[PDB]
């Protein structure tokens, strides 16, 4: 499982980049000037990242070794969280400007862009500093294998996390899911406008739905089936891989189908 | 063939109450068979298949664009918010088999969604213009 | 409009299984349990492939 997800998220971040060098390689010289191609790249960069973080989601015990992990604790940190604001705030801001343009000029995407990824690095800092991440090992129920080799296996299993976990986590699972519901609720409100500065804002309204959907499926589901390995790094795995795909897709497949006629 | 029948496990005989004095053993009262998963699997892919004819010929017919029955658009969010809701629902009810709490809510909260959403998305439409 | 009927009743059947998923056996008997342990995937897939 763990190889063939890898590879998975691989393919994406090579076709991620051959995108975005597609994007920058028409950057003005054609119509792709109209639909803010710094959004489009930045969305572009930060699904790479995300994608890239579940290399670090499926390193345990079996590769690394105990002195090695609170680097791959911060990886998945790091990477998931930032790749996360990279990729969903580029979106936000393109449909929220349309929403409030329309009930402007192309620095205060930038500025408020930005202002997102602030707050989360900020705040995922801030938490990383109080209570850092280190190791912990939870233990099973004793159990007998049979091979006539007459030894008792304790089965163990071990996950990074905090000293208080599921509090932090519920903050930060809150906050950004009440922003992906009014992602939604925004990007069903514009969905009839047809404004000619920005030009794609109903595949970033597409997009910001099926992110949203797919992650507060998979944000309470990979809590629940914790004590689950190979469960929860399948769900978050393949939610990670499945929204970074669709998005990549359907933000610019279209670009590059009418660009080329 | 496999006429589903009743069957119970047994666990943990260790839990105690209060004080009470005694060894509380938990079982729990599942229906499964011999070889679920096959049964499980073609009822699926039958589902599947005529799902996927029904997006197929919804998107054969996205440009008819009659204000009237167009409708591929709603026939398109409907199917995929049944089809991912759905398979989420029968891979998380497999994995929580020991929690019957968690088991029942998220399946009956999967079928209240996807039934509510695959009515209003086909019938409020209608009713909004009527006013 | 007859076709919304049909499906309006494949969304009723598809309601009318949760309470079939909670009887555990403490609200039912141990053969009354068997049966609707088949008459709720009988109702739940009718009802779909119906709607
Ligand atoms: C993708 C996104 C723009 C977010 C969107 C969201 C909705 C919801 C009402 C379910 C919120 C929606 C549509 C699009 C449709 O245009 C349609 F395409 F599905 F039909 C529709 O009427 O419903």
């Amino acid at each position: 499982l763990f190889i063939s997800v890898s590879v998975l998220s691989s393919l994406g971040i090579v076709l991620a980049v051959v995108c975005l060098s597609f994007n920058i390689y028409n950057s003005h010289v054609r119509y792709i000037q109209n639909s803010q191609p710094n959004l489009n790249n930045l969305t572009a960069v930060g699904c790479s990242l995300a994608l890239a973080a579940v290399f670090p989601l499926g390193l345990d015990g079996y590769h690394i070794g105990r002195n090695q992990f609170p680097f791959v604790c911060q990886a998945r940190l790091w990477l998931l969280g930032l790749g996360f604001s990279l990729g969903y705030g580029s979106m936000f801001t393109k449909i929220w400007w349309v929403h409030t343009v329309f009930t402007l000029e192309p620095w205060k995407l930038y500025a408020t862009v930005g202002l997102l990824v602030g707050m989360d690095v900020l705040t995922l800092a801030i938490w990383q500093i109080v209570d850092p991440l280190h190791r912990t090992i939870e233990t099973f129920a004793k159990e007998e294998p049979k091979e006539d080799i007459d030894v008792s296996i304790l089965p163990q299993l071990e996950h990074c996390s905090s000293r208080k976990m599921n509090t932090w986590l519920g903050i930060f699972y809150g906050y950004k899911g009440l922003l992906l519901l009014l992602g939604i609720f925004l990007a069903y409100e514009t969905k009839s406008v047809s404004t000619e500065k920005i030009n794609d804002h109903r595949a970033v309204g597409m997009a910001i739905y099926n992110v949203a959907v797919l992650c507060l499926i998979t944000a309470p589901v990979t809590m629940i089936l914790s004590s689950q390995q190979d469960a929860a790094f399948a769900f978050a795995s393949l939610a990670i891989v499945f929204s970074s795909y669709i998005t990549l897709v359907v933000l610019f497949v279209p670009k590059m189908r009418r660009l080329i006629t | 063939v496999d006429p589903l029948r009743r069957t119970v496990e047994k666990y943990s005989m260790e839990p105690d109450p209060a004080g009470r004095d005694i060894s509380i053993r938990p079982l729990l009262e599942h229906c499964e068979n011999t070889h679920m998963t096959i049964w499980l699997g073609i009822v699926y892919a039958y589902k599947g298949l005529l799902m996927l004819f029904g997006c197929f010929l919804a998107w054969e017919t996205r440009n008819v664009s009659i204000p009237a029955l167009n409708d591929s658009k709603y026939i398109g969010m409907s199917v995929y918010n049944v089809g991912i809701m759905c398979i989420i629902g029968a891979a998380v009810s497999f994995l929580t088999r020991d929690q019957p709490n968690v088991q029942f809510c998220i399946v009956a909260l999967v079928i209240i969604f996807c039934s509510t959403i695959t009515l209003c998305l086909v019938f409020v439409p209608k009713l909004i213009t009527l006013r | 409009p007859y076709m919304n009927n049909l499906i309006i009743l494949g969304g009723m059947l598809s309601y009318a299984s949760i309470f079939l998923f909670g009887l555990d056996g403490s609200f039912v008997s141990e053969k009354t349990f068997e049966t609707l342990c088949t008459v709720r995937t009988w109702i739940l897939t009718v009802g779909y492939t119906t709607a």
